[PDB]
């Protein structure tokens, strides 16, 4: 099981091409890789942010 | 005088904490990456804690001065604010410009 | 790939092009794309090589000077032979000094169209700042 | 756009950008609207190149030193091949002259038609200045 | 406009400035004012970039020695080619370079007709001044 | 007005000023007045130029060295086309010389016709001087 | 391996790698591989001494800057003599000069295909740092 | 810029047609117009408030 | 009404061209506009000044 997961509509800072803009992506507490861009991927939420069990 | 010794008080505690160590900053030159840049930046941070370290002839740190004076000016502060509230609460003859001894009827 | 074909036909004619891509027949009849895009590869990795220390590698956009140094450089990389006095020659030089200014903190990369570029965060870096006792207590 | 066809024939007469505008046919007969505008684009992308550490990018105005420029600056890439001694050259050469010398802050920029250009807020950042005991408490 | 058309002819004679500015007929036969209006407006811009650092800009006074160096530098911009022994050209560099001078504060802006010119607030610039204690209390 | 038609015609013959100030009749018949007054209102322009910031404008007098250096200043002036060889270009460039001269303190400006030129009060300025307790109380 | 003969062929066409590289028959038929492949070892040796102090030897990609010097280097290598004038000469001399460069530290060494290279750990070593009593005991 | 906006996917109170309801987070934080109005429209935000400006 | 005037023939320094020289202009307490070529022309007085109510 993966702990991590943020489904409150919540604003994280995602970077597409130059820009990091709100976005919800890997969102999770665990890392195996993309360490290094999940750092700039996965900067702690904005607003409020809950988390669930995936069991993915 | 309370407020003047709790602001002496605190940024004395803060010149304190930096005391110590002395800031130090690292220069790179152009076709540094950010690899490479964060390597330096740890280098830097943990250079005062680590006697020795070496870098490239292209690179360099200075060791500026990070804060240089005494405590002097805050304890005369801290002085003359406990001297007031001892006058003010009870009387400037025993407490703040204390009696001193000698005994006798 | 801050440049293409249709830049380059642009900037130099297509004539001049199929003139110095053409190698096979003589007279030219037809531009040589792998020519044209290992041309414009290399000029693309010399241009990185002068830009990795102040920008991100893999830029999203193209700034308009970006197009235009390219192009000059993979024109000036299609010569087999290029002598010093060259006209084009010249005009690499000083791309290349313009990308050296750059370089060095003396020009900035402009515009891509609306938007600023990606500055890499080398200047970001300080310690942490410890500073206790101030933090309203 | 600090400057458009217009600027470019009152400055260099329509017959010059016609001939040096006009590449498949001989005699040239027309202007070609889409190289004039490329070489616009490139001299705006140098200016901007020189002149984004001190004023904002996408300028509301245009001085007209800056249309001058601009237009010499268009003209000279216009050519496909540049000698060093060709007066054009040596006229690109002054104009980017003057450019780096408003960069290194040795120029001002003119202006636009009656009010100033916007400076970029470069110079003025401060810490934010502690002073308390000093508000009339 | 620091000079007009009169200025020129006068400066240098009508006939030159109808040989340089009409470019259509050939031989020439009218001064085209649409042309000399550019140059003067382009003379004025970089005179601008010049004094914009030690005097207001919308000057409401013409003083002479501007009145000359605007003509010079108008005359100048009239030639399409300009080399650089052209005699034309050293009389515009001696102008850029008396305009350098009054930039960098070793030459002052005379008088227009009879007053002085109006110098911007730089060095006028002070803190504010915090004396009490001496206000004769 | 620091020189006449008069100084002009006595410094180098009335047929050299009618030589070169006559452009509508070949030969010269006239010395056209309008033109050598422009140009010597040019040389008076120039040289308060370099002497603004040493004394006062408006001059009540003219020293008899700056009648000899407006008479050249004009007569450069009154010159269509000047090469850099051409003497009458290195007298105006040796008069510049003095007149530069003069305005870095290096040559003081002479009589007029029995008394001193007026200075400008740039250097008399001193704060005030505050010196109580010593006015023999 | 930065180089191959595919890689000289596409840059400098097949018929030049076949007349410098087949030197037993004349007029030249084949391409001698032994020979390029020698003069592809000694571009990649010169530049692995150039590289050495900075990023590891056995590198898993090659850079394509590294491509183009490769090839530059390698061709110039298949000169038995090569005079200074010789353009060749030249290119060789401009890629040992961004060569250099690169090894002080003045330009970095660009992508390979979408990843960084891999520099040493020369400027990773500190000593240890000993900050006992700073642990939260 | 915008100074806030309040919304978390909630207004405070939109009240349309002589009703009021709640929805399409129309939260403002600015004297720019409609001050009067701004306090009716506003003064009611009955669920969570999360302010992310829009730099408008 | 506008309040500031003034009427004793008193002296103020007016530049005309290259110099400041006595005369009496704008002479009001009161400025909406010219107030940085005000100040050079509204230098108070030198001599005996006295107010009056223009009301203009």
């Amino acid at each position: 099981e993966v702990e991590g997961v943020f489904v409150r509509a919540t604003v994280e800072r995602r970077c597409r091409a130059g820009f990091c803009f709100d976005k919800e992506g890997q969102g999770f507490a665990d890392g195996v890789l993309s360490d290094e861009q999940l750092e700039a991927l996965e900067s702690d939420p904005l607003l409020k942010v809950e988390r669930c069990t995936f069991s993915g | 005088p309370y407020l003047f010794r709790h602001y002496a008080t605190s940024d004395l505690a803060e010149m304190l904490e930096i005391y110590g160590l002395p800031i130090r900053l690292g220069k790179y030159p152009p076709g540094t990456a950010d690899e490479e840049k964060a390597t330096l930046l740890r280098a830097v941070t943990g250079l005062g804690h680590a006697a020795a370290g070496i870098i490239p002839e292209t690179m360099a740190i200075d060791f500026q001065q990070a804060a240089q004076g005494s405590s002097d000016p805050f304890l005369a502060m801290m002085r003359q604010s406990e001297d007031a509230i001892s006058k003010a609460v009870l009387g400037g003859t025993l407490t703040s410009t204390t009696s001193q001894s000698g005994g006798g009827a | 790939s801050y440049c293409t074909l249709a830049d380059l036909i642009e900037q130099y004619s297509e004539q001049k092009i199929r003139e110095v891509s053409d190698r096979v027949n003589k007279p030219a009849t037809t531009i040589d794309t792998v020519i044209v895009d290992r041309a414009i590869a290399d000029a693309d990795s010399e241009i990185d090589l002068h830009l990795h220390g102040r920008y991100q590698l893999p830029l999203a956009s193209v700034p308009t000077a970006l197009k235009r140094i390219a192009c000059g450089l993979a024109y000036a990389n299609l010569h087999i032979v290029l002598k010093e006095e060259n006209p084009v020659y010249k005009t690499a030089e000083h791309l290349r000094k313009l990308l050296s200014g750059i370089a060095n903190g003396k020009l900035s990369l402009a515009l891509d169209a609306d938007g600023k570029p990606a500055p890499v965060a080398n200047t970001v870096q300080i310690s942490e700042g410890r500073n206790d006792w101030g933090a309203d207590w």
